[PDB]
């Protein structure tokens, strides 16, 4: 299937007036060149292959950067650097989020890929053996780790991936996991109805998707015990929507995001550059 | 004889006429319908109130002035206090509805102006504090039939507690997108030289078969002056805009005692 | 084992790769699909929808609702009403239209562009307006007598509120680039009073029209890329 | 259970797919779907509008 | 299909004169040995397999050498060493370029392969963990990085390859991406027509392919944060044209190149070595 | 060898993976099954 | 000796299995078994109880 | 969807190709094309020249 | 996994190799070909 | 094989009393 060919047409002198319409109807303009000019025949062999939803979304996009370290931790703050937890979302970054938000609703499977990098913190503390990482998916309700070596990492039921530093970026597929018939990119509502004369506080409650969304937690640790040399790591998380359906198109984000909602920032709401004149080529 | 400009709509005991229409929009080309057994979720026999609730309710009119920046409503919020529709909505945990939206604005052959009338699924709007995100009170999000107005200025509050309302900034459609692109949503235009009414028929739109109407608005209704009202003999003249909405194919599940939402 | 030999590419992560991978949630029962209105299959479906050009994005009007309406009056000036380059991805006024936003995810575009104009004066206002598309390589038109030598339509204002001017696909290359580029320049769109707007007494003598742009069914895009319209601090 | 399909043409042509995993979520990208109906967004009107006829009669 | 066999022929005494012609016609000489000598029959089993365009071009050729580093950068100049950008071209090197330029026009898919090498800058600054590289293809219009860790590297839509040092050279195929029906190796023209009395400057404008070509940008970084030990890297980029068609043959380049155009250098325009005499065997 | 190319995921240990693996006790003769009362097939049988 | 079976459906579909090992213990997970008989735990009564009838007559 | 073709002969002979990728750009080298027409360059003349006849009559 | 065993040559980059590789621009719609005069198939055509 | 569908049913006024039982039975 190809984009439209142009038919051979000459002029008209007619009560047929395809050049005029009334967009008050809610219909866009429909006229094509053959309606308003003399056209030659042009066979169009070109296709819209690369603008299908699968093609538009068919890329692994970085959605977050996590940090973990491996060293002899003697304080609470340093113990908390030995592992990290991240609420799974696409809202830490802007590029994939903006593409998804052309649509109100979506349904897709997810390919998740990880890029893991290390550096030495210092040069005077000897060396470090090759590190193994555990990335544990903690679904809502499953116990979250409070230490890098607590019981939760035995991961009897949670999916974990063990990654050996220097090996191919680890990768797994996630089904469509939504509890609705599609994911909502926008939710015009609340998680509960506040009722007349209730004692529950209405002053610090939130609005929209943030009140209802929960895709669980990614927990990451270095499985190795500490070397004399402190190693600091970054874990880049990549998402690719696949087997994609989307509904109800939206205008794309025109101004910077300032969080997980649709809110905008007072110093960043002037996207257009003023032209010198309405007559500027 | 039959004309794109002349239309009658009857639902229940209510009829609308227009002699200066511009066709009618059926959002996404889909007429509303009842929920099929093969797409159903809650298993209790639903209430289908039919003519008691599936009828035209006329909201309080608003005044279009040369200085108006626009108006918004949410659905089903705008109809929550409307006759038996409101009672069925609040006596049930779950509800679904389509709508016929009829926006009315007549003037004269000497007036000029154009209203964009947009039906927006999941019309999420920005909050009015930069101390927080997604920080809107239930009461400010759900104004009912009075709806709200757009502004051409964004003045977020000093204190988080004072900014728990929408920053309904007209040119960003109150949600960080350019208003010029609102035409991707089901719409008509009331251009005073052409037409005096807009008609949008809306199917139920959601990621679910049925949902909590008291928690969740499925549609926003936005009326934006695309071209300002002008009238040479009196630039300060006002003409009413009247919004009349009929629920359609309403279905409710999970009957219990009545929901009475907070008012402060 | 089956004797195998690793080739170049082995162990790389190409972000546009298309491979199978093990499922982290085996045997998972997805929520059954239901019919939802408004399903989209192709970004070009969205490109065919009219969106408003911020044609009057001048100082004091840019980033306000007043950036959209194109000023008209009953004075019959010979000066152009508006002038814009056929640069639908890169032009300061076209880049933020729905079509412009979609084009900024692609490197290449081809096909015909539809410009639809809605007159928003009073019913008592009459007029004829010339809308022109001049393919590139000659003096940009600043007078009606140059504009009318190009592709053009004479719009009679009346009961039918709207007029469509086409920029038919007229290009050396099979695709143009979604950037400002001399080699793939698209030419010049201009607008003049053909007669003038005439009103009787008791009628506004100044008024507006709205300009919309959409892609035709001959239109397609290729070579997916990141947009320059979204960023974040690091 | 090999699927043989047409490749996307290049400069100048079938390819083979076998699914290795028991979950469809594991599968490579969906096949090109050229489905479209722009009219649900560009012309969602109750009464048919013939281009050559007046929009408003 | 084989090169030509020689038929058995004896002498002639004839008004048929295949030895004479007139090259004024634009025809090359056509006569073969059997036209001018007595020949035996020789069956020719030999083929022109290795001079087909696919065989002639069927090699990965180095087209550029890029440099990137990983160290604690405290100056603007040192921050710019943490990543590199390269306008994609075959004109940084001479060997593949000269082979392509036997032809005016070509159409081919491209195999791109990369060879990545490292060395320690110094010995007294400890060690460095194994490095991951990101090679991001930035098509024309996509945002170019200004820092090694800016938002552009999330690469939601641009193709990126993540390469782990010590793994097999990374490799991917590129389709024929030309916006014309073939690539032009030569373009006798300009990107725009300069018009009578225009204020646009005509004194610093260029000519030919350089005014119209744009194959985008390759951006390379080390994904790892800095170690105490500074690591310097080279990325060698290899191109192999495959599925090749070519049109309109040209004399090959006879003198050194001095840039992206056909320009020559005054001290390097004497390719022939003078013979002692016209009668030198 | 058959030309192959490793993809992302190579060498990872996903705890919900479902792969074959070599048997440490090849040719082992398992104890024959007998009927035992109270066989369970689904945790939802217990939920009822 | 390839087995072709239905995949578990995803967002929007057969897969192939070959056993590589001589021991069934080496095999991947057993195929989904939807067998159930809750009555052996929920109603293990000697005399049939009809829901609409009195439990004790 | 295996293709079986003749190998190029060595010192003293089919080979098998399966395409693994959905894009023809991913494919190995094009098969040997022995096509040629030197006359479009060596003899691009309007009027046929018979070797045994005078070039100019 | 299918038991395999890597042979000599594994992971080498031979510049005259002839292998498949993943496409960086999947689903890409190449510009349709047109007839151009002067197509060459063999360098020996030029030698004549 | 799926979990149980719900049939369309209206009310009853009946000597059939599925709401009552006797869990002393071990059911
Ligand atoms: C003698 C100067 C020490 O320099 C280094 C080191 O060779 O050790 C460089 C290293 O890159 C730096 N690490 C970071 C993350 O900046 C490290 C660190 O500051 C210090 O050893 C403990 O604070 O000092
Ligand atoms: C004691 C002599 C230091 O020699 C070296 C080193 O062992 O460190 C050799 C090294 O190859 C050289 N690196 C280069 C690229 O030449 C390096 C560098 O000059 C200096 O450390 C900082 O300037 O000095
Ligand atoms: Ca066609
Ligand atoms: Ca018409
Ligand atoms: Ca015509
Ligand atoms: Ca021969
Ligand atoms: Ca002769
Ligand atoms: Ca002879
Ligand atoms: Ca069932
Ligand atoms: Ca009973
Ligand atoms: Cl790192
Ligand atoms: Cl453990
Ligand atoms: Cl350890
Ligand atoms: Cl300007
Ligand atoms: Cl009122
Ligand atoms: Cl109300
Ligand atoms: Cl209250
Ligand atoms: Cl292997
Ligand atoms: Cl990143
Ligand atoms: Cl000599």
């Amino acid at each position: 299937p190809t984009a439209q060919s142009t038919p051979l047409t000459s002029g008209v002198n007619s009560q047929e007036v395809p050049a005029l319409t009334a967009v008050e109807t809610g219909a866009s303009g429909q006229a094509v060149p053959s309606d308003v000019i003399e056209t030659r025949h042009v066979v169009n062999y070109k296709t819209r292959s690369e603008s299908t939803l699968e093609s538009f979304f068919g890329r692994s996009a970085c959605v977050t950067i996590l940090e973990v370290e491996n060293f002899n931790a003697t304080t609470d703050a340093d113990r908390k650097k030995q592992f990290t937890t991240w609420a799974i979302t696409y809202t830490d970054t802007v590029q994939l989020r903006r593409k998804l938000e052309f649509f109100t609703y979506s349904r897709f499977d997810l390919e998740m890929t990880f890029v893991i990098t290390e550096r030495y913190y210092a040069s005077n503390t000897g060396h470090a053996r090759n590190q193994v990482y555990q990335l544990m998916y903690i679904p809502p309700g499953a116990p979250r780790p409070t230490a890098w070596d607590d019981y939760t990492w035995q991961s009897s039921s949670n999916p974990s991936v063990f990654y050996t530093y220097g090996s191919a970026p680890p990768r797994m597929s996630i089904p469509y996991v939504g509890i609705a018939n599609a994911y909502s990119h926008f939710y015009d509502g609340f998680a509960r109805v506040p009722l007349k004369d209730e004692t529950v506080d209405s002053g610090d409650t939130y609005y929209g998707l943030v009140t209802i969304n929960d895709f669980g937690t990614l927990a990451v640790r270095v499985v190795n015990e500490y070397n004399p040399a402190r190693i600091t790591s970054k874990i880049r998380v990549y998402m690719k929507p696949k087997h994609v359906r989307c509904w109800c198109p939206r205008p794309p984000r025109a101004v910077p995001y300032r969080g997980e909602g649709v809110d905008f920032k007072q110093d960043s709401i002037t996207p257009l550059t003023a032209v010198e004149n309405i007559n500027t080529f | 004889g039959y004309s794109d400009r002349v239309r009658q709509i009857t639902l229940g005991n209510s009829t609308i006429t227009t002699q200066e229409a511009a066709n009618a929009v059926v959002a996404y080309g889909e007429w509303p319908s009842y929920l099929d057994d093969k797409e159903a979720n809650p298993i209790d026999a639903p209430t289908e109130p039919d003519v008691s609730s599936n009828r035209f309710y006329t909201l309080d009119s608003v005044q279009w002035k040369s200085t108006s920046r626009g108006w918004w409503w949410k659905l089903p919020d705008a109809l929550k206090d409307m006759g038996m529709f409101g009672q069925n909505m609040y006596y049930h945990y779950l509800g679904r509805s389509g709508y016929t939206v009829h926006v009315q604005c007549n003037a004269s052959k000497f007036h000029q102006g154009a209203l964009g009338v947009f039906a927006i699924p999941e019309y999420v709007m920005a909050c009015n504090t930069e101390a927080k995100t997604s920080y809107v009170s239930y009461v400010n999000a759900n104004p009912g039939e009075k709806g709200g107005v757009f502004d051409n200025a964004y003045n977020p509050s000093a204190e988080a507690s004072e900014g728990r309302k929408f920053a309904a900034l007209d040119y960003l459609l109150g949600c960080g997108v350019l208003a010029g692109n609102a035409f991707v949503y089901p719409h008509q235009i009331i251009n005073l030289r052409t037409n005096n009414s807009a008609t949008l028929v809306l199917p139920y739109v959601n990621s679910l078969a049925i949902d909590c109407m008291a928690k969740h608005n499925n549609w926003g209704l936005v009326i934006l002056p695309l071209c300002k009202l002008d009238y040479a003999p009196n630039s300060s003249t006002e003409i009413p805009i009247t919004v009349t909405i009929a629920p359609m194919f309403t279905e409710f599940n999970g009957l219990r005692n009545i929901t009475v939402p907070a008012t402060q | 084992g089956l004797p195998t030999m690793l080739t170049p590419g082995s162990s790389q992560f190409l972000t546009s790769d298309d491979f199978q991978s093990p499922c982290a949630l085996p045997n998972f029962d997805v929520t059954p699909p239901i019919h939802i209105p408004g399903e989209v299959f192709n970004m070009m479906e969205l490109a065919e929808i009219d969106s408003m050009i911020p044609m009057n994005s001048v100082t004091g009007k840019a980033n306000t609702m007043e950036m959209y309406p194109i000023p008209l009056d009953d004075k019959g000036s010979a000066t152009p009403i508006f002038s814009i380059s056929l640069s639908p991805a890169s032009d300061k006024r076209l880049q933020y239209t729905m079509l412009g936003e979609i084009l900024n995810y692609y490197t290449h575009w081809t096909g015909s562009l539809r410009f639809t104009f809605l007159f928003c004066g009073s019913m008592m206002a009459t007029g004829k307006i010339l809308l022109s598309y001049s393919p590139p390589g000659a003096k940009p038109p600043t007078t009606r007598k140059d504009a009318m030598l190009g592709t053009h339509i004479i719009w009679d204002l009346g009961l039918q509120s709207s007029c469509t001017m086409l920029a038919p696909w007229i290009s050396n290359t099979v695709y143009r680039r979604c950037i400002k580029d001399d080699f793939t320049e698209g030419g010049y769109i201009t607008c003049f009073y053909q007669t003038r707007i005439v009103v009787p007494s008791g009628t506004p003598t100044s008024m507006f029209m709205l300009a919309f742009v959409s892609a035709c069914p001959d239109f397609s895009v290729r070579l997916l890329r990141d947009t320059n319209h979204i960023s974040q601090r690091t | 259970g090999a699927q043989v399909s047409s490749q996307k043409v290049g400069a100048h042509v079938n390819y083979t797919t076998i699914n290795y995993y028991k979950d469809s979520a594991s599968n490579a990208a969906s096949k090109l779907d050229f489905s479209q109906d722009p009219s649900k967004f560009t012309e969602p009107v109750k009464d048919i509008m013939i281009k050559t006829a007046p929009a408003l009669n």
